């Protein structure tokens, strides 16, 4: 199990 | 980088205060980053166009 | 790699085996290199042609 934090962009 | 309080925020500030394991994200490599967390080599290439 | 001896030639076998303290040169970032040695982000783009 990871946090793999990120952005909404497209 | 915050000029007034020299915190990180965002996805690197996230990194450095340890709520996240890992960012992948599209973000750009740069000196004041490199210099708090840890970059793989870069898996794209970009340019201002 | 050399074939089934397992000794890297050239600027390479330079860095592995003590001969040589940087490669400012054009080495292509590869697998293989980085599994031995240590290379900074790319200085510079390109692609077979
Ligand atoms: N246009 S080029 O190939 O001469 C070229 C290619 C590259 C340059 C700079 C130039 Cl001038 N810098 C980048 C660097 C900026 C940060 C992202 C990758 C490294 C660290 N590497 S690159 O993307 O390999």
């Amino acid at each position: 199990t990871v946090v793999v934090t990120t952005i909404l962009e497209s | 980088r915050d000029a007034d309080t020299k915190i990180w925020n965002g996805m690197v500030g996230e990194l450095v205060y340890g709520k996240a394991d890992i960012a992948i994200a599209p973000l750009t490599i740069t000196l004041v980053r490199e210099e708090v967390i840890d970059f793989s080599k870069p898996f794209m290439s970009l340019g201002i166009s």
